[PDB]
């Protein structure tokens, strides 16, 4: 019979920095073993210095992105052009999602920007609206390949101070946007080696107090 | 159908001899002479290609057989028993070795396996022992070069050099006083050529003599290139032109 | 929730320096039965847009008349329906896309895969795809069904990245499409020799070629093929 | 698959299309579905390609052995061997075979062994998915004792029609002529029979 | 109901310069329930090492069986088996059960006592051989392991450098796996000597 | 997997992609899918890998055993009959999908075998997930009377179409050229167009980073 | 059942067997499958008898209401009411309908509406279960602008083949002729069409 | 355990004052495709027995071979093979009923329904039924398939019980059978016009009629039938 869902592949990643935030995804779009496109962006600027990715079933992903963009615009209309802060956008998104609790949006959603204190923010969502603010989150195909790496090379997990022999944890001094980007790139190149869904291209959106910047890097095409 | 011989055909006599094995052994003694020599860098096995009628074909008479690309065998005695034994031998090298470890058996192991087949024929119901002795020459990587003799009893032993069949006692004596442990392959071939001469009653050329070497890897005989880790067979049967060519000595 | 009855196979297409090309064979199959040979599956809307439809043919005809209604209604109270406020390729796409995702969401899909091809007013090439799930994507080449597997690899050899498009001429583009249609005829069991092809160029406008045949086929070597292994005669 | 065998004046002709499919993919467009089991005894294959090849392979063996022992087999004997295999292994086979042979006593003969194991002797037989569309045509257009060029034409037309309608038929039309004169192979390409 | 995931466990092996490393977690669970923190999954037969993840009963059965076979190999061949040859023995023994296989994922590691060349290899449950010169992973956290290794790995790492890498890759992957953990073991192997270190890890 | 076979004027060439996949994970980025049955009969395999090697070696073993018995160079049609009768027996449960090519005393041959036991003859063939992309190329550029160099290029482009356009295929192209009067030529990694870029960072650790509980020598000697 | 409608010079002729079956039991052997939805607009019904009688009844009602408001409906419009009912109710209908009629502007016209709710204007149209067997025959024998006698024969022959092969078909061949002259009902009995 | 493929439909039969008549049509169906028309489904065994068969035709062909072989072997070392020791109808039937039952009991049946018709050497009429289940029974009338629904009710009006058999002549009984055959051709969709009939009379022996056709059919009233309830033209 008719099955209303599909999988389009893709992998996405968000790291919340100090005064910045990044949200990256591959630009490949797949169906089974076929490539639909080598460039089909999946990470979007939504206004109010908020970036969003809804990865998984692509038709569902775009429905959700469109609805949220609409929510931002209508929030302006209804609240004297007030800025939709990231935490509010996050609560808004829970409700968008939970509204379809019995015919879910088959997607895993991440948003990124800056909170009210200027600190970097990343929010991660269920397909049905459950959420948390997080330091960093990968979602989609290669998420299980990237998540352990980021655990290690970002939170310095299982690393201890040389010579103390596991008595002093290696201290987690935090990272420039430039270092965060190297980590993102190496995560994706590691991803595309070992996962058939990840490849083609990497688009990264960078959120600063000065707004949203975009960067692109090619990936292996096989 | 109705094979009712489930009892053994080789028994112990009261003297303690196993008659049928002695008789098989005897049939070997009356077989054409063949010999082997181990050099430092190779082995040679050799025998006489005694044509019955000159209408028979020389090549058709193989007494020297590849078993494994690094293992050859030759015999004295009943030739049909040998042909059969060769085919069991080749099959067992695959069946109990190549298909399990992914490589050809080392030379002693293949030998103990031919030995096994022969022993059973001295004990299984309804059969007689094989009427052959084999010399088997090979090279594997951990034992290097080796040369074995296997008898109809199932016994086998490693030799620096030996011979079986008719002229064995003369050949063994002559071999004993020419073998040192510093022969090149080439020397041992020449010695094998000498020792054969005495035992060969008549015409003595490259078409009446059979010769094999277990030597260097012949990547010319591989049939394919592209895998450097795979070199050619170490086994090589000499051509009549090759034998004749160095018969000038 | 339905199941398709009368069907159309691949729609294939790409974009070249000045516009787009889109092709589709003229057949509606009824399962294994090759039932209807006159089926036009390229739907022109205006003169900047062709819409190629594969999938259920009853649903295509429905979509087809939606498009006419869309042209009629655009021209209501519109003195600019023949310029500036004429139908744009992207408008026609967003509409279809909207309907597709809505029908999927009602658990009663329009059982199709659509490729919308044309040239926007500014001059930009438009090429996008939507299917019975409402899934959408764009690429310099696009294809449905078998075309996805056999046509796309041939077409991507010509236009493999965006930077290849201003390099590709109409002749080269049109060449590829025709060869692809032949390969499909060789290897797709639901396909047809007769097909239609449309070119929408930013300077020549819409060019629509009907009743094309697959030509230049290699069949000769079939005389030498005997048996399935050991037979010599 | 579209296949047929028709008996005429000087023997019998076999025809097949040349298309093998898995799903909607044509895995081979130049297949040879006409299969030799003896010099002057051929068959037409439809059904599982594995099953059908394996069965023909076996029959060929059986007829090669028969020949050694008892001389040249009759076309009916070949049929009985196909039948025995098909009927006895009916749970694990999917084969519709047409059996055709020349022999001087009774000239050309045609047997059909459909799914199951039944065996039917006939003036001509058609089989394969393509066959359903040409039943009306073949019945209106067959007459016995046709000339060799009329029988080629009858087969060329039936098959071109079969191919026109069945998506799981196509490619080239292969024929094999079994005559007292020997064995002739014919081939017709699309640009020839499509224009019919 | 998925036999390869009842018990949990992982194994990873890497090559460095004139050395190899092989490591496993120590967990044996019955689905959600942790049962033992001492279920080592790495075995040796001479200088050849074998790691086995998958169904615990088959792990044990397979280890007892290659013990039995490699013993017989020694008695006949008069030498120890080499990693290349043993890989072949593993492959063919698994295929003997092609239609009722052991639910395991073997990994072989060792140095060739004649060539000195470092060797690792992996198999599926029916014996297909994956020989690679970099790393081999197996277990419930194999995707995690793949992600870690592909990032952490350099060629030619000295033994003590290699130890740091293999450990960090195992540790960090088991931590993203509900069915792995409870301890870890790492073998650093050279033709000369072999060192075995137990690791300190979270116990949850 | 993408494998092809192309006959040329005086021989036959086969090629294969280099990627092995567990579901969507790349398990081996560089495996050889080209198998020797006999020195001049090569095989390309797609499907269940264990079956692809096991069936190839069993027939290989027997082909050798049989040529030693008969004192003849092994014939391609004998590999074919032995493969097919073995696959047929197993009613498809041995997932073996093979392109078997070679040269023998009778000439040059190109066959394909499906798991159920059916066989096909052709001047060009493909198998596997990349089958359709490769065939698209073959079907467009093939012509009778190819030179050896043309057939290598043609075969190699076919594998390429699979690498790029098929998610089941990638990395490298292996080729094997079996010409009539010469040795079979086996060009492992004949093409290596998927070399990983340099990473942005080095992930080598400080020594002592890892926490150790116990250290011990293992006894590997008698 | 076997149904067809063919256009010719002077108009259009519809034909049908007269057998409806419930399994292997022939529930009715004198069925009338030629159905009037207007004076010169007729349909051939196939599929569920209930679904297909009900659809025709509604279409008859619609065109009757059409007629009293806007005069005589086009054949094309009759086809449209049919398509509309069949397409929008596709989940709950098993109907395959050939619509055929006559205009002085348009002459003879034939629309086939298959299980889709798709609609197709054709020079002739076959349908029903018996139709498969005569695909080849009809494609070789249809000529445009045949005479009335030619056309009545073309249908006689096709339908006798469909009845011959399909057991779901049989009984009498019914025809309905639609010309400017008007409306003529024809019948043909077994003993006549069997021996053709 | 299997399923029938090529099939034969009703076999009908009854007994009259001096013997039995049995009949069966000449059709081998393949699902709904009426595939083979020259199929003889009545099988005479010597000269005092006819076995009529419906069901799977391949299985029929097998039983056919079993019956020739039964006859061949009855001859072996039997100088009375055509006298006091010829195959009797009760012998053939008991044989058959035995094989059917074993075949069902191995869960691999012969997919058939069989009626064995004949005259016993003492003059007695033999009429008995057996099918794929090994079930057996006798009656003055017997039919398989549609025949048991349509043919029996007609035949039973000539011979309701035992005492009716002596009163029933061969003219009456044959006419009843030919009638029933026509009814079957009217109403059974897997029937054919051409059939075969056999009389086994205790004085005249085996008479075997072939290439019969159903004649005297009433179809004329069909012209007066129009629409499906409400139509008038
Ligand atoms: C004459 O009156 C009658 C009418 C009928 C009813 C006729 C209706 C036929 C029903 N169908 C047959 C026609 C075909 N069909 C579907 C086709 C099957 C192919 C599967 C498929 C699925 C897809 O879905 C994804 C496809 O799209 C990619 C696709 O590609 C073409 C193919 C299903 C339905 C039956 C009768 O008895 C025998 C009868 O006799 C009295
Ligand atoms: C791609 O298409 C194909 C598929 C196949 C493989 C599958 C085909 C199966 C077709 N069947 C046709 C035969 C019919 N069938 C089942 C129904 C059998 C009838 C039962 C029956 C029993 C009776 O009494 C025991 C009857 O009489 C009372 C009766 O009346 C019809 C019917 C199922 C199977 C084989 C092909 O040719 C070799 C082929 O090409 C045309
Ligand atoms: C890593 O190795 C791989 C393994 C596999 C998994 C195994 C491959 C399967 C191959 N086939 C795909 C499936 C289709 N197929 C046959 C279709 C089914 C036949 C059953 C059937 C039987 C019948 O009875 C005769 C039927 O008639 C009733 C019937 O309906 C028409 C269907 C044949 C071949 C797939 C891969 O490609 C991504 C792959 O990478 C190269």
């Amino acid at each position: 019979q008719f099955n209303p869902y599909g999988d389009n592949g893709g992998t996405i990643l968000g790291i919340a920095g100090e005064d910045f935030a990044v949200l990256a995804g591959d630009t490949r779009n797949i169906t089974d073993y076929s490539i639909n496109s080598r460039y089909e962006p999946k990470v979007f600027d939504c206004g109010d210095n908020i970036v969003m990715s809804a990865n998984g079933f692509a038709a569902d992903g775009d429905a959700l992105v469109k609805r949220f963009k609409n929510s931002v615009k209508w929030y302006h209309f209804d609240h004297n052009d007030k800025k939709l802060s990231i935490n509010s956008a996050a609560r808004n998104i829970q409700h968008l999602l939970y509204g379809k609790r019995f015919f879910p949006y088959y997607v895993h959603t991440i948003i990124a920007g800056l909170d009210e204190d200027g600190k970097g923010a990343v929010y991660s969502f269920d397909p049905v609206g459950s959420y948390e603010r997080e330091q960093c989150r990968a979602g989609g195909a290669a998420a299980s390949l990237i998540m352990p790496f980021l655990d290690n090379q970002v939170n310095f997990k299982n690393q201890y101070e040389p010579g103390t022999n596991g008595k002093v944890k290696k201290p987690l001094k935090y990272l420039s946007v430039e270092e965060v980007i190297k980590l993102v790139r190496d995560s994706f190149t590691s991803a595309t080696e070992r996962h058939i869904q990840v490849g083609d291209g990497l688009e990264i959106l960078i959120v600063t107090k000065d707004g949203v910047r975009k960067e692109f890097y090619e990936l292996k095409r096989d | 159908m109705t094979d009712r011989y489930s009892f053994s055909l080789t028994t112990f006599s009261p003297s303690g001899k196993l008659g049928q094995i002695d008789y098989a052994l005897t049939a070997v003694k009356q077989g054409v002479t063949s010999l082997g020599i181990k050099a430092t860098n190779g082995v040679v096995i050799a025998t006489e290609k005694k044509s019955s009628s000159p209408l028979a074909m020389s090549e058709t008479l193989s007494k020297v057989s590849l078993l494994t690309p690094d293992i050859g065998a030759v015999y004295s005695g009943m030739g049909p028993d040998y042909r059969v034994l060769v085919d069991k031998s080749r099959k067992v090298a695959h069946t109990s070795y190549k298909r399990i470890y992914g490589e050809y058996p080392p030379t002693k192991l293949l030998v103990s396996e031919v030995a096994k087949i022969m022993q059973e024929a001295t004990q299984s119901g309804g059969v007689r022992p094989f009427g052959v002795s084999l010399l088997i020459a090979g090279h594997d990587e951990f034992n290097g070069f080796s040369l074995y003799q296997v008898d109809p009893s199932g016994s086998y032993f490693p030799w620096k050099a030996t011979a079986i069949g008719k002229g064995s006692v003369a050949a063994k004596t002559f071999l004993e006083k020419r073998w040192n442990d510093e022969l090149e392959l080439e020397d041992a071939i020449h010695i094998a050529l000498l020792t054969l001469k005495e035992s060969v009653e008549g015409e003595f050329n490259g078409d009446t003599i059979e010769l094999a070497i277990i030597g260097d890897e012949n990547p010319d005989l591989l049939g394919y290139t592209g895998i450097p880790t795979d070199k050619g067979p170490r086994f090589r049967k000499l051509t009549s032109q090759e034998i004749n060519d160095r018969l000038e000595a | 929730t339905q199941q398709p009855i009368v069907t159309g196979t691949s729609v294939i297409s790409m974009k070249y320096d000045n516009g787009v090309i889109i092709a589709a064979d003229n057949l509606g199959s009824y399962g294994s039965l090759l039932r209807f040979n006159g089926v036009e599956r390229l739907i022109p809307v205006g003169d900047n847009t062709v819409v190629g439809i594969s999938g259920d043919i009853s649903d295509m005809q429905h979509i087809e008349r939606l498009l006419k209604d869309l042209v009629t209604e655009n021209a209501y109270d519109n003195p600019l329906a023949d310029a500036e406020e004429a139908l744009e390729p992207s408008y026609i796409f967003e509409y279809l896309a909207t309907v597709m995702y809505q029908r999927r969401s009602k658990m009663n899909p329009l059982w199709n895969a659509i490729i919308v091809a044309g040239v926007q007013s500014n001059g930009d090439q438009f090429l996008r795809y939507v299917n019975l799930l409402g899934v959408t994507y764009s690429s310099p080449t696009l294809a449905t069904g078998f075309g996805a597997h056999m046509a796309n690899p041939l077409l991507r050899k010509v236009v493999d990245r965006e930077s290849d498009i201003p390099k590709t001429t109409v002749q080269v583009a049109e060449e590829a499409i025709v060869n692809a249609m032949r390969v499909l005829y060789y290897r797709d069991a639901r396909s047809s020799r007769n097909f239609s092809l449309a070119i929408i160029d930013k300077n020549t406008g819409l060019t629509f070629k009907k009743n094309l045949q697959v030509e230049n086929m290699k069949w000769d070597f079939a005389k030498d093929i005997k048996g399935y292994g050991t037979q010599k005669i | 698959t579209s296949i047929m065998a028709v008996t005429f004046k000087d023997g019998v002709i076999l025809g097949a299309d040349s298309r093998t499919t898995t799903g909607a993919y044509i895995a081979n467009r130049v297949t040879d579905k006409l299969t030799r089991v003896h010099d002057k005894i051929w068959c037409c294959r439809s059904g599982s390609a594995a099953d059908t090849q394996a069965i023909a392979d076996i029959v060929q063996y059986h007829l090669e052995l028969y020949t050694s022992q008892y001389g040249t087999p009759s076309t009916e004997t070949a049929a009985s061997v196909f039948k025995e295999l098909c009927y006895e292994n009916k749970d694990n086979l999917t084969a519709g075979i047409i059996v055709a042979g020349y022999d001087d006593k009774n000239k050309g003969e045609v047997y059909t062994i459909p799914l199951g194991g039944s065996v039917h002797k006939l003036p001509y037989a058609i089989a394969g998915s393509g066959s359903t569309f040409i039943y009306g045509y073949c019945d209106k257009n067959f007459r016995e004792n046709m000339s060799k060029e009329e029988t080629v034409d009858f087969i060329k037309h039936s098959l071109s029609q079969a191919i026109k309608w069945d998506g799981s038929s196509g490619g080239v039309i292969r024929m094999v002529v079994l005559t007292a004169a020997g064995v002739e192979r014919l081939i017709f390409y699309p640009d020839e029979y499509e224009q019919l | 109901s998925d036999p390869s995931s009842i018990n949990g466990g992982i194994v990873v092996a890497m090559t460095g310069k004139d050395c190899v490393a092989i490591a496993c977690d120590l967990r044996l669970g019955s689905q959600s329930l942790g049962v033992s923190n001492k279920f080592e999954k790495i075995f040796h037969y001479g200088h050849v090492f074998l790691g086995i993840t998958g169904l615990a009963t088959d792990v044990t059965t397979l280890n007892e069986m290659f013990r039995y076979k490699t013993n017989l190999y020694k008695l006949k061949e008069e030498r120890a088996i080499e990693p290349e040859t043993f890989t072949q023995l593993v492959s063919s023994s698994l295929y003997e059960r092609r239609f009722g296989p052991y639910f395991v994922g073997p990994v072989v590691a060792g140095i060739n006592s004649k060539s000195g060349k470092p060797f690792i290899a992996g198999f599926d449950l029916i014996g297909c051989i994956d020989e690679a010169k970099d790393f081999i992973v197996s277990g419930t956290a194999s995707d995690q392991l793949f992600g870690m290794c592909e990032s952490l790995y350099e060629p030619n790492l000295e033994p003590e450098d290699l130890f740091e890498t293999i450990s960090q890759a195992l540790l960090n992957a088991a931590d993203r796996d509900a069915l792995s953990g409870w301890g870890a073991v790492v073998y650093i192997i050279k033709k000369d000597e072999v060192v075995k270190r137990y690791l300190k890890m979270r116990q949850d | 997997t993408t494998i092809v076979g192309v006959k040329f004027n005086n021989g036959v060439v086969i090629a294969a992609d280099t990627r092995s996949t567990q579901g969507p994970i790349v398990a081996d980025k560089n495996c050889a899918k080209l198998h020797r049955i006999s020195p001049k009969i090569w095989c390309a395999g797609a499907g269940t890998a264990a079956d692809t090697e096991a069936v190839t070696q069993l027939i290989g073993s027997n082909i050798e055993l049989h040529s030693l018995y008969t004192s003849r160079e092994p014939r391609v049609v004998s590999a074919l009959q032995m493969l097919k009768q073995h696959l047929f027996k197993y009613q498809g449960h041995i997932g073996a999908y093979l392109i078997v090519a070679g040269v023998d005393p009778t000439g040059s041959h190109l066959f394909s075998i499906h798991a159920h036991g059916s066989t096909d003859v052709g001047y060009y063939l493909s198998l596997g997930s990349g089958s359709l992309a490769a065939m698209a190329v073959l079907e467009s550029h093939w012509k009778q009377d190819l030179t050896k160099e043309e057939a290598i290029k043609l075969a190699s482009d076919a594998i390429q179409a699979g690498i790029w356009n098929d998610l089941g295929s990638g990395s490298n192209v292996d080729v094997c050229v079996m010409e009539i009067g010469k040795d079979a030529e086996y060009l492992r990694n004949y093409l290596t167009p998927n070399v990983r870029e340099e990473k942005q960072k080095s992930y080598k650790f400080p020594r002592g980073t890892t926490a150790v509980l116990k250290e011990s020598i293992v006894n590997i000697c008698d």
